[PDB]
């Protein structure tokens, strides 16, 4: 067969909203 | 089995 | 036969006379508990296996609260096992032949256990017509009871006072008029945040005194300024601990199939493992009371600093200036190049460089994972992540298939904190968590510094700088493989870490691993903006 | 809001209770004075935010002196902040943009805060027309206070005395 | 003990015997450990424990399926080495163990020390008690030759004073420092100790003059 | 501002 993990590269978080960070001033 | 114990 | 041996063959003088925790653990809470105003809300029932079938010596405290006409009454089981035997091995059948499989603490507590302390709850309140009982929580006490703890005593009275009221509110909130903490609470204020790596010396201890792994710490506090006299002030409301672990997951370009994109872009052809981050603990700091709603705002909280500006590779980068060690990153110098047969020193390189060197090899993105432990202090708060793994019930619809429980509780408790704006967000029915299947152990050893360290510092990173390439196949393999049943898996790492460490550590309990689906959390991130909510990172460099 | 969430949801039993410093450190002094011949030359104030408007528990340690018919008198002001949180950054305004400023415990002491000490120290000696006060010195004390701190307590009051004279 | 010894018939006092562990499981343990501190005796004085084994009992509840174990009796010693040259110069047939020949470069016979003895749960120590011990000890030492994990577990310290690496000085004789093998296999520290030990283990005790 | 404050 083939070793690794398949489904866990699918399940990572990349990037999120900006709109959740304060804005400056 | 514990998470559904009680 | 041989249980009764010593009144077969006694002796007149004993050097073994055994000790009474429960006489002195009681004793302890009510001399805290007589010069308060709580004298009389609390009852302390005592069960020992010379009148009731239990295996350990257990304390269990109760208190109530009535709605109408009825009464209803609430208890937390606290077992007591310091000084006796630690459990066998029992044996399992296999698709081979048979296993034998480690057991700890834990593994004892079965419905029997349930059914005799519910018995006895219901004896101490005077019958089942004098009211209702429900099983609050339950904890195992492994270090020993002496008339010198009170201070370990006040905290766990504290913690049963805790586990009740939330469960009473809970249940009955909506008749009684007890609110919850929701987002709208911090509409007037700024929350801020904070980061700490640290992975050299004493770390984070649990109830009970044993150590946690704590490579990373995000703290969650409010900014505060007075009006008119300019003081400036700050409150720290939640904690949470974690660190970063590797997944072996290569990608195949030879099946004819598109380029791996991440974020739309693509990667190298020589990146092969994928970074994951593990919850091992959360924590209240100044608010009284700890319930689901302050779990989300804590999981909002990490979420967002973990992705300010890539701050989590910066604990890799931190922990490569010790240079040669158990968590060197320069391992994965072996992995890139076959001929490279030791480790890299990184430690005379710049951080910019360390991240290029990063680059080569690492997914960039994060994995979101929590350790959920059977028992524990917060354990009757966290079990509420793997209620909502099955999504439906399979019941026969009259049209639409009916929804689990634990899911909906889930789905409310996101709905809840953000004031109705995740159910317009995400739809209804999606997943939220995701099942891997493996049982983590749970115990410590003893460091080469003087202090006790967590088991869970045994991690892929170790194996490859520590161990030969075989081994660190076989750790691999069973996180991984899908034809080996849960019992397979946990003698092999059982095996192993035994090699290791030459047979010198300890066991106390087990835990199971889940993980988040990346499109709930990103919709739950919206959503919380949604709500007027922002979040402003305090210690972020670069 | 957030000020109050503890009365809002609040627990039966609280494993944060916080401590006296002020009373163990007052009694301590007290104490060691009780024995010598200057039981009556100093005065101790204490102040504290349920009554007035400052940011730290506080201790004053005053003594008089008379001049033909008028009394002068001089007080030492210490702060206790053993067992709070740190303070927060402070954003500023740059040339380029906005930046965010260290601050410690000193940062906080301002004019607000000495107006308070002096109204206190008035209301201790009997009102304006009982003499004249002045601040003669200001010291933060880090370390926490326990009922078996003596030595610190004696050296602390030997540099007001030191002061004040 | 000495009064039942001398007048238990009379006085109708029993003894231990196999006979009292007959519906139920007994069970062993063995611990390797070399660093940090030793075992003690009653006085305070440590004692050289090497190796460790336990003798236990299982139990399991009828109903309740709890699980939980006993434990009857423990023992302590550690392995030394003997000289014992083969001469194949006298004219003698070859050296047999199990009735199977060894190579010609053997010459050290592994010796086992018993240096101590004692109760863990049970009430009462008699020669029987005694007789207990010895045969679970000597069962759990030949399972699979587990009395050689003892020298491979000590070779992973490397350069020290149980180093077994000093044997390669009398495997050849211009050789003339002790090997390190902390970079060694388990399978290849065996194939390296089978060229210079005899496969079997010798049973021997301490027995104190007073105490 | 501290040197003068008082």
């Amino acid at each position: 067969a083939v070793r690794g993990n398949m489904a866990a590269r699918a399940r990572g978080l990349g990037n999120i909203s900006g709109n959740i960070y304060a804005r400056s001033d | 089995g514990a998470f559904n114990l009680f | 036969t041989m249980r009764t041996i010593n009144r077969t063959l006694s002796r007149r003088i004993s050097r073994n006379t055994g000790s009474e925790q429960v006489l002195n653990l009681r004793r302890l809470m009510e001399k805290y508990l007589e010069d308060t105003r709580f004298k009389d809300d609390f009852i302390f029932v005592a069960v020992d296996p010379n009148q009731y079938s239990v295996p350990y010596p257990t304390l269990v405290v109760m208190s109530g609260a009535k709605v109408g006409d009825h009464n209803h009454f609430f208890g937390y089981v606290l077992p007591l096992v310091a000084g006796l035997a630690p459990l066998p091995r029992r044996e399992e059948q296999g698709p081979h032949g048979n296993i034998l499989v480690p057991r700890t603490w834990v593994d004892n507590l079965n419905g029997t256990f349930i059914n005799e302390v519910m018995a006895a709850m219901y004896a101490a309140i005077g019958g089942k017509s004098n009211g209702t009982a429900r099983i609050a929580g339950l904890a195992v006490v492994t270090n020993e009871i002496t008339a010198e703890s009170a201070h370990l005593a006040t905290t766990l009275l504290s913690a049963a006072d805790n586990a009740i009221q939330t469960a009473i509110e809970i249940r009955l909130g909506d008749k009684l008029g007890l609110p919850q903490f929701n987002l709208g609470m911090m509409a007037s204020d700024q929350p801020i945040s904070s980061v700490q790596y640290n992975t050299s010396g004493m770390q984070d201890s649990d109830i009970v005194g044993n150590p946690v792994r704590s490579d990373i710490t995000v703290t969650i506090s409010n900014r505060i300024r007075q009006a008119m006299s300019d003081y400036d002030s700050q409150q720290r409301l939640v904690a949470t601990t974690g660190y970063i672990d590797l997944t072996y997951s290569p990608q195949n370009p030879t099946f004819n199939q598109g380029p791996v994109l991440v974020n739309g872009y693509p990667v190298p052809p020589t990146v092969q493992y994928q970074p994951r981050y593990v919850m091992t603990s959360a924590y209240p700091l100044e608010l009284d009371a700890f319930t689901p709603n302050t779990f989300v705002l804590g999981l909002i909280g990490t979420i967002a600093t973990l992705n300010s500006g890539m701050a989590w590779a910066q604990s890799l980068i931190s922990n490569a200036a010790r240079g040669i060690g158990p968590h060197n990153p320069g391992a994965l110098a072996m992995v890139l190049d076959p001929e490279v047969t030791a480790p890299l020193d990184l430690s005379t390189q710049t951080n910019e460089q360390i991240y290029k060197f990063l680059q080569q090899v690492l997914y960039p993105s994060l994995l979101i994972s929590i350790d959920v432990p059977e028992e524990g202090e917060y354990s009757w708060l966290l079990r509420m992540i793997p209620a909502a793994e099955k999504i439906y019930t399979g019941k026969v619809e009259g049209e639409v298939r009916e929804i689990s429980e634990g899911y909906k509780a889930l789905y409310r408790a996101f709905d809840d904190v953000t004031l109705g704006c995740f159910s317009k967000k995400y739809q209804y029915g999606l997943p939220l968590v995701y099942a891997t299947g493996n049982r983590i152990p749970l115990g410590h050893y003893n460091h080469q510094d003087g202090h006790r360290h967590d088991i869970r510092d045994m991690d892929d990173l170790y194996m490859m700088n520590i161990t030969n390439p075989d081994t660190v196949e076989a750790w691999e393999d069973s996180f991984d493989r899908t034809d080996m049943t849960m019992s397979q898996r946990v003698v092999a790492r059982h095996e192993i870490i035994d090699r290791v460490l030459s047979g010198s550590w300890e066991q106390t309990g087990w835990a199971m691993r889940y993980d988040f689906d990346p499109l709930a959390l990103q919709a739950l991130i919206e959503a919380a903006a949604d709500a007027g909510f922002t979040i402003r990172p305090e210690n972020i460099q670069h």
